[PDB]
């Protein structure tokens, strides 16, 4: 909106970055990672010139992805849960 | 938030301390600054009680309200997202309804008190920021709970003076007994079944008998407050009487939370305010015996926090719901939710002071026509309007233009959409301001810039589609008469040019220009500009073309505004006035929408060519501009074309190009009538070529100053240009500019190497040459910006050798600019002088802070240069760049490049070079002729020099 080309600025590297996409209901998206630049369209238009390596350029095997399963699973309660706490009391003569 | 309660109590006590007496001015300033910083860093959620205290005290508008209203404006400006934005603000969230009614009643009270008070410089100067801040903070689509509503001395109504009539006194007694029964019933629901004797479970009311057995001696003292409440209810203008004919456990529960008729609920809320009046009267009699002071409930009920108000309203609505379940009606109005919106109430205020303002401009016009009469009965109104109302509506419309322009269908506002009623009301308000300033520029001479600024703001954000289609005939006729009066005014000016003269001069016609710009922006021209509006605008464009034909000094200096408004009306006009032979197939034509009888009575001769004969068809103006470009006349030789007609073309042709048969029609039935405009992409390309030809022909003429505005006008016509236009015109123009700039940099280098007073004089001469050079670049290059950005991909994929040649030319231009420090400072000076940064920003959004040449060469076309050069050449680019860092000249670095040609990169060296080579040879336009070493060294040297100057610019 201000006219700057870069979307986000001053981004710390931190742990790292990964390709990601969240599709809504009834949505179809083609996640074209750079397995082959021939499949990568518009790359020479924007990205081959500017100095951006395609993601997984030399990666022989296809890139492995992870999807939100959306299946309720019973997992241990995190100790740092902002709302829920589990406390262990034992050894009382009457209370087990 | 953990300690919000005593934080708020500390806020209240600091308010009391700043309102303390026997304090030195420095001490009061210290406490006020403490309040400033404290409320600035305290979250608005706990500031509600302090804001209530402000809403009580500051409408008095005493000299002692300075810090309260300053706190008002600071807090509201800070929390304008906390209030106005319907979505929860990411910092502190949404605003409570209590705070909403607080700021609404605050705005109302401040405005009415400032209205009734005499003008004072300090008071008005510091109060208008507060009022505009409150207006911006308050959500205009917010609806108050009770639009119809009524230290503090609350006056109760004459409860005992108004004797209760016997037509309902039985019902008064019945409801008193019924409130006692409701006490008993609440106990029963709490499981304390009411016992006749003293009952342990009856904690609130130990002895509690049915009214048959309860003694009337104590029944009277229990029921006296309800008696007084109902006597008050009939003491007001309300009339309570049995709806049905007639007149200790009321199992039907009374639910004060339910909603009834609006007038009935509002009068119940006013009864709650009367309960407040009685309670606050007795409590202030008690409190003044304790030493005075104000109590939170004792503050006015409307300004009171919505929780004590909630309790008092709960009591009053319990009474009211008793009435409507036991058959009693109250009759005192019918305020719609539109009127409950604060925007519509603000508009009612605006129109009431608008009729007051037309009255006072009438009497001040009467007193200035009769010599000079300083004494004015409405001078208070004059000062109040000028110092408060004009900036208030200015800032209000500026920060709520998105909502007001929002339609029920076209909801582009962040929050809600403007109602149709308020939409037409504010359109007619804008018409009323037009009549206010109609031939009335001598008055409000000092306020005229603010008047015209607010006129532009009000002209923007007018959804006149609602007014024209399903809208009031009154406001539609008001705007039509405004357009007609403006057009006949233009006729009077054109006849005179061959007081309304001072009116048009003080205007400079910019409000109409902004109006057609907004109409073109939202495509209002389909319906808003029609019939009489179309005819008036057509005779107006004919008359301003007559002004363009005339060549006096006044019209020569007026041609900027005339051309700008002509282009705006061309982009906001409904029918093809150019080549209008097909207007009868155009459905928007005045003749097609009008009967022949109506054309006869309106004077329309059934021919656009006939009632606008001064301006011929676009084919004829194209032949004219092509002949002018071929002849290469000076800018001052015939300035009317480029001043007026060329902006008109660069606005009309891009707008009507989509309608043209060359462009894809939306549908076959839609395109079944032949389009009135038959322009083509070839037509727009030829017009762009004509503009570029006249620019290159007037490049050396120092009187060619308006080429900057020509470029701004021709930004839209750059799009959809033919690729062949590059080699046809852009290469000669850029090449001539490059050659001239090379001559200038050679002269500048000579003048900088010689040290002498005449050398400094020659350096000043080349400074002037650099300034006119910057003018030439700002006339030439903005077209090239959109050209290269629109056809970047085509020249990127297909290797246009002409595009690479023009890359080399613009690279040489960049080299001259980088090695000329004089050119850089003249660039910045020309930018600040001619406001070039605004045009650069506009081109950036619609493809000194930043350099247009830097954007043109170092950013836009450096990528196509970098793909013209090979990646194996990019393996020598850093070596050539480091040689340029060692400051070796171009021929010299070519020598070491030829000597070092054998260290070119290899595919097997790294996998990156492998796929880079693969893509580079897989480009279909690649040929083996690039393997020639001479071409390689040329391109390596060029790209490395460009990158070296770019990195020097990036890191000074």
């Amino acid at each position: 909106d201000s006219g700057s080309e870069t979307a986000f600025r001053e981004i710390e590297i931190g742990d790292g970055f990964l390709p990601v996409c969240s599709l809504g209901p009834g949505q179809v998206g083609h996640l074209n990672l750079g397995q082959d630049v021939s499949s990568l369209r518009f790359f020479a238009i924007c990205g081959l010139q500017e100095g951006f390596e395609p993601f997984a350029i030399n990666m022989q095997r296809p890139v492995t992805t992870w999807f939100s399963k959306s299946l309720p699973q019973f997992e241990p309660v995190p100790p740092e849960h902002p709302h829920y706490e589990v406390a262990r009391m034992d050894g009382t003569v009457d209370t087990p | 938030e953990h300690r919000a309660i005593m934080v708020d109590s500390m806020l209240h006590t600091v308010y009391r301390l700043s309102r303390g007496r026997s304090l030195t001015k420095a001490q009061r300033d210290v406490i006020e600054d403490c309040l400033m910083a404290l409320c600035r860093y305290i979250r608005p959620s706990m500031l509600q009680h302090l804001l209530r205290r402000l809403v009580f005290d500051v409408p008095i508008l005493n000299e002692f309200a300075k810090m309260p209203l300053k706190l008002l404006t600071n807090h509201y400006e800070r929390c304008w997202k906390y209030y106005c934005l319907p979505t929860g603000w990411a910092n502190f969230g949404v605003t409570s309804e209590e705070e909403l009614h607080l700021t609404r009643k605050l705005f109302w009270g401040i405005f009415d008190s400032l209205a009734h008070k005499k003008y004072d410089q300090e008071l008005y100067r510091m109060a208008m920021p507060c009022l505009c801040a409150i207006a911006g903070a308050l959500p205009p689509d917010y609806v108050d709970a009770s639009y119809s509503s009524k230290n503090f001395d609350p006056r109760p109504v004459e409860t005992l003076n108004v004797i209760i009539p016997e037509k309902l006194d039985s019902f008064i007694n019945k409801f008193a007994e019924y409130t006692h029964e409701k006490w008993a019933f609440d106990k029963i629901q709490n499981n304390w079944s009411y016992g006749e004797n003293v009952d342990e479970e009856l904690k609130t009311h130990p002895m509690l008998r049915p009214y048959k057995t309860f003694s009337e001696k104590d029944k009277e003292i229990y029921r006296w407050p309800i008696k007084e409440s109902l006597k008050a209810m009939i003491a007001w203008e309300w009339t309570i009487e049995k709806a049905r004919e007639g007149e200790y456990n009321p199992q039907p529960p009374d639910l004060s939370g339910v909603t009834l008729s609006r007038e009935l609920q509002a009068m119940a809320e006013q009864l709650a305010e009367n309960y407040h009046n009685t309670w606050g009267r007795k409590k202030k009699q008690e409190l003044e015996a304790k030493g005075g002071g104000t109590h939170p409930l004792l503050v006015p009920y409307d300004t009171l926090t919505a929780k004590e108000k909630a309790r008092d309203r709960e009591k009053a609505q319990e009474l009211l719901k008793f009435l409507q379940m036991n058959g009693y009606a109250v009759t005192r109005l019918d305020t719609s939710s539109i009127e409950k919106r604060f925007a519509f109430g603000f508009l009612q205020q605006l129109l009431r002071w608008m009729d007051i303002s037309q009255e006072f401009i009438a009497h001040l016009e009467a007193v200035v026509s009769s010599g000079r009469v300083e004494k004015s009965p409405h001078e208070q109104e004059i000062k109040f309007f000028a110092k408060i109302l004009l900036p208030l509506i200015n800032q209000y419309f500026t920060n709520h233009c998105l909502y007001f322009l929002s339609t029920p269908a076209k909801v582009l506002g962040s929050g809600g959409h403007a109602s149709n009623k308020e939409k037409e009301m504010i359109t007619s308000l804008f018409c009323k301001l037009a009549a206010l300033v109609r031939h009335r520029v001598s008055l409000f001479g000092t306020d005229a810039p603010a008047v015209v600024n607010c006129l532009h703001i009000l002209a923007r954000s007018l959804d006149a589609r609602t007014v024209m289609k399903s809208g009031p005939e009154i406001v539609k006729a008001g705007l039509r008469s405004f357009f007609e009066s403006a057009s006949e005014d233009i006729e009077k000016m054109v006849e005179n040019l061959r007081q309304n003269l001072t009116y048009t001069t003080v205007a400079l016609l910019p409000v109409l220009t902004t109006l057609f710009q907004h109409i073109a922006q939202h495509q209002f021209g389909d319906d808003v500009i029609l019939d009489d509006v179309q005819v008036s605008c057509y005779r107006t464009l004919c008359s301003i073309y007559s002004l363009g034909t005339t060549k006096n000094t006044y019209v020569e200096k007026l041609r900027p505004a005339l051309g700008e408004c002509l282009a705006r009306l061309a982009a906001a006009m409904p029918v093809a006035f150019l080549e209008p032979q097909l207007n009868e197939y155009n459905a928007c034509s005045v003749y097609t929408t009008k009967s022949p009888r109506e054309r006869a009575i309106l004077g329309l001769p059934n021919s656009v060519e006939e009632m606008c004969p001064d301006i011929p068809v676009l084919d004829r103006l194209m032949a004219d501009i092509g002949g002018l470009a071929e002849s290469g006349a000076r800018y001052t030789e015939m300035p009317h074309v480029i001043e007026i007609t060329l902006p008109m073309l660069c606005s009309y042709l891009p707008r009507w190009w989509e309608r043209g048969p060359e462009a894809p029609p939306p549908a076959l039935p839609a395109g079944a009538p032949p389009p009135c405009t038959a322009v083509t992409s070839d037509h727009l390309n030829s017009l762009l070529g004509n503009i570029l030809r006249i620019i290159v022909n007037n490049l050396g003429i120092d009187e060619a100053t308006w080429m900057k505005r020509l470029a701004v006008f021709a930004q839209p016509i750059v799009s959809r240009a033919r690729p062949e236009l590059l080699h046809s015109h852009f290469i000669p123009t850029i090449g001539r500019l490059r050659k001239r700039a090379g001559k200038v940099v050679a002269e500048e280098e000579q003048l900088r190497l010689e040290a002498k007073a005449e050398a400094e004089e020659g350096e000043l001469l080349v400074r002037d040459e650099f300034s006119v050079l910057c003018r030439d670049l700002y006339a030439l290059y903005p077209l090239l910006i959109r050209y290269v950005d629109n056809n970047r991909a085509h020249w990127l994929t297909e290797p246009n050798a002409n595009a690479e040649e023009l890359f080399r030319m613009v690279g040489e231009i960049f080299i001259y600019w980088s090695k000329s420090h004089n050119f850089k400072r003249e660039e910045q000076n020309f930018v600040v002088q001619n406001e070039i940064n605004n045009m650069s920003f506009l081109t950036a959004d619609s493809k000194s802070v930043q350099t247009s040449l830097i954007v043109a060469t170092l950013k836009k076309m450096l990528p196509i240069g970098l793909n013209m050069c090979a990646p194996t050449d990019q393996d020598l680019i850093m070596l050539a760049k480091t040689r340029y860092a060692l400051k070796d000249t171009d021929e010299e670095v070519r020598e070491f490049l030829q000597n070092n040609l054998h260290l070119q990169g290899k595919v097997e060296g790294s996998p990156s070079l492998r796929w880079q080579m693969a893509l580079y040879r897989g480009l279909p336009g690649r040929e083996e002729d690039a393997d020639d070493p001479e071409k390689i060294v040329r391109r390596v040297q060029e790209v490395s020099a460009v990158l070296y100057h770019l990195e020097q610019t990036e890191h000074p």
